[PDB]
RNA sequence: GGGUGACGGGGAAUCAGGGUUCGAUUCCGGAGAGGGAGCCUGAGAAACGGCUACCACAUCCAAGGAAGGCAGCAGGCGCGCAAAUUACCCACUCCCGACCCGGGGAGGUAGUGACGAAAAAUAACAAUACAGGACUCUUUCGAGGCCCUGUAAUUGGAAUGAGUCCACUUUAAAUCCUUUAACGAGGAUCCAUUGGAGGGCAAGUCUGGUGCCAGCAGCCGCGGUAAUUCCAGCUCCAAUAGCGU
């Protein structure tokens, strides 16, 4: 059992010390490996300039294209394959426009059918892409 | 370096599970029984009350003919019968924990509008309050949870310089003396 | 008239040369009265003049027939004109200030630092 | 594999269509007042097997 | 020995009891004035709104020479997901000086400000037409009304602040509130908003469109022509000056 005793103080905080590296969320968060492989180097959103639109094909299930946007990232140089969320709005996003680019909602593990994109677009060219859809701002020319 | 605060805190707290089901019907029978502005009004006189509860609880746990439980229990139950919630001869710690939002609620100048007549329906008794219609003592309490003190009860009335108190009539019934005066006569 | 007044917290500051308490103002159903007839109002409760009275920082309550503000008498003018402040003076016109504005005498006196002696040049500057 | 045309097909075909109108709606407290009445008051009838705030036959 | 998305602390966020995470940041202590080093004066500095070198940047030169350091306050550029006006004043609070008098971007005041916090409007009352149900009455139908609730007619005047605005007050000089006259409400107006409405989870097996598409969906899933899940319209639900990510 457990070491329980009385001048132990440095065996039992010791030895939780140790095992706490076994726990997934706490290695994630204190080795910096994660940091590194951050794209938004450990930030909650990205500016990020697109360099094609790509279409994601859906994880088996569901079959639908995804309609993605290739991302390089301003910060890094760190490329992203950033979602364009609700209907036709990949067509108000044009190529090398600005995109501000967020988490998918995951804090990492990506979702729904789609496979490996991590992100969403936000904001194309300073607008906000939920007033576009919704008919509010408009994409300047 | 500057003069300034930075003191203050919340006044409530949010519930956790948000769509209990019975939780919401029993807030919103509250916001109805007294006519409040919203749910977290509600969830501000809770907060108010389990402060409280928290306060006695931990003098209960003191143990009897202690300084520290002795002083600080009593200027509680002090306050609480200054606001018409316990009476006299009740106090003692125990009763506290046995006391409800709906006794902290029944005690706000929208009631004790309400309550002394003088309104005619609760949401009528919190325009009044607001319209400046309504002097406790003798300042114009323009705010509807200003909590009536025991104490402060029997000098809740209409506002002096008003149309109700008995002062100048408004302005509407000073345009309908105007169209009166010049326009039909 | 109507008004009303009363005097709070009455001190006799013998070693500022002065009697300073907090007024009091009651005057339901008008708008604050200005100083001037407080001062007027002041002058004859207490017999010695408006010239020798100072009085600010009046604020009124809600509701609105209670004002409330510190008030001080002099002895004489010529004790006030010492006593004061060189603002509450010029309150009501008898020690005014010039008109330089901050910012036109630093910019001056950063050019001055510039020169050495020359009286003439350090008179000129700007 | 798979085309980027149709993109807002769904958007862009829909029967177009005015969004109505009716009132000025109450707000803060009369709103709570008015859904506190239409729950705990006028209604309370003899009950046939449970109820619905947004039902239709 | 190495690392720190390490200045120490007071303290902050959560929290039953234990805890976990944070602490650049108004108090206290340290360290630094681009980087390193050396020193002069001085009670006190290894000073940077003091010098002397070097290195890195950079500014006039009549090309011999000469000058420079905002991690003070404003402001600019850059970086970036990420942050305010080259405003007014020494009146308060204190400091410095030979000084009761001078100086202080210490400090105070305004401006920007949905960082966050406290209060708190967007309607209230009446009779009507009615639409209902505890009482009294009536076999039921109907009626008498202390009780009442919804929708209308805005039917009815009464009440009021948003705002516009003389004036006072405030104040160093102003504002802002506060005081206060004069104007100021029929909602077609002074218009509440964000997100939902299969489950988790509060709330439509409603109508139209699309047909594994386009799209939704944190998860389970929905979509291949009766879609409760998509795009819409209706109604409804939650919170509400807030609410999404
Ligand atoms: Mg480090
Ligand atoms: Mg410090
Ligand atoms: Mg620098
Ligand atoms: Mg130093
Ligand atoms: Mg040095
Ligand atoms: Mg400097
Ligand atoms: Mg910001
Ligand atoms: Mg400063
Ligand atoms: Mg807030
Ligand atoms: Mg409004
Ligand atoms: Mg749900």
């Amino acid at each position: 059992g457990k070491c329980r005793g009385l001048r132990t103080a440095r065996k039992l905080r010791s030895h939780r010390r140790d095992q706490k590296w076994h726990d997934k969320q706490y290695k994630k968060a204190h080795l910096g490996t994660a940091l590194k492989a951050n794209p938004f180097g450990g930030a909650s959103h990205a500016k990020g300039i697109v360099l094609e639109k790509v279409g994601v094909e859906a994880k088996q299930p569901n079959s639908a294209i995804r309609k993605c946007v290739r991302v390089q990232l301003i910060k890094n140089g760190k490329k992203i394959t950033a979602f364009v969320p609700n209907d036709g709005c990949l067509n108000f996003i044009e190529e090398n426009d600005e995109v501000l680019v967020a988490g998918f909602g995951r804090k990492g593990h990506a979702v729904g059918d789609i496979p490996g994109v991590r992100f969403k677009v936000v904001k194309v060219a300073n607008v906000s892409l939920l007033a576009l859809y919704k008919g509010k701002k408009e994409r300047p020319r | 370096p500057v003069a300034r605060s930075w003191v203050c805190r919340k006044t409530y707290v949010t519930p956790r599970r948000p769509f209990e089901k019975s939780r919401l019907d029993q807030e919103l029978k509250l916001i109805g029984e007294y006519g409040l502005r919203n749910k977290r009004e509600v969830w501000r006189v809770k907060f108010t009350l389990a402060k409280i509860r928290k306060a006695a609880r931990e003098l209960l746990t003191l143990d009897e003919k202690d300084p520290r439980r002795l002083f600080e229990g009593n200027a509680l139950l002090r306050r609480l019968v200054r606001i018409g919630v316990l009476d006299e001869g009740k106090m003692k710690l125990d009763y506290i924990l046995g006391l409800k939002i709906e006794d902290f609620l029944e005690r706000r100048l929208q009631t004790q509008v309400f309550k002394l007549g003088l309104a005619k329906s609760i949401h009528h008794a919190r325009v009044l309050i607001r319209q400046r219609h309504i002097r406790v003592r003798k300042q114009v309490v323009n705010i509807p949870s200003f909590i009536v003190r025991l104490d402060s009860q029997k000098h809740i009335d209409f506002s002096l310089r008003s149309p109700y108190g008995g002062g100048r009539p408004g302005r509407v019934k000073r345009k309908n003396a105007k169209k009166g005066q010049g326009g039909a006569g | 008239d109507t008004v009303t007044i009363r005097t709070r917290k009455f001190m006799t500051n013998r070693l500022l040369q002065r009697k300073q308490m907090v007024i009091d103002v009651l005057h339901p159903g008008k708008a604050t009265v200005p100083k001037t007839e407080i001062r007027e109002k002041l002058a004859k409760m207490y017999k010695t003049t408006p010239d020798v009275i100072f009085v600010f920082g009046f604020r009124t309550h809600f509701g609105g027939g209670k004002t409330t503000g510190f008030g001080m008498i002099y002895d004489s003018l010529d004790y006030a004109k010492k006593n004061e402040p060189k603002h509450r003076l010029a309150r009501h016109g008898l020690y005014e200030k010039k008109k330089t504005s901050r910012k036109q005498r630093k910019e001056r006196k950063n050019r001055m630092k510039k020169v050495r002696g020359t009286a003439k040049a350090n008179v000129g500057a700007g | 594999h798979g085309s980027l045309a149709r993109v807002g097909k769904v958007r862009g075909q829909t029967l177009k269509v005015a969004k109505q109108e009716k009132k000025k709606k109450r707000t803060g407290r009369a709103k709570r007042r008015m859904q506190y009445n239409r729950r705990f008051v006028n209604v309370v009838p003899t009950f046939g097997k449970k109820k619905g705030p947004n039902a239709n036959s």
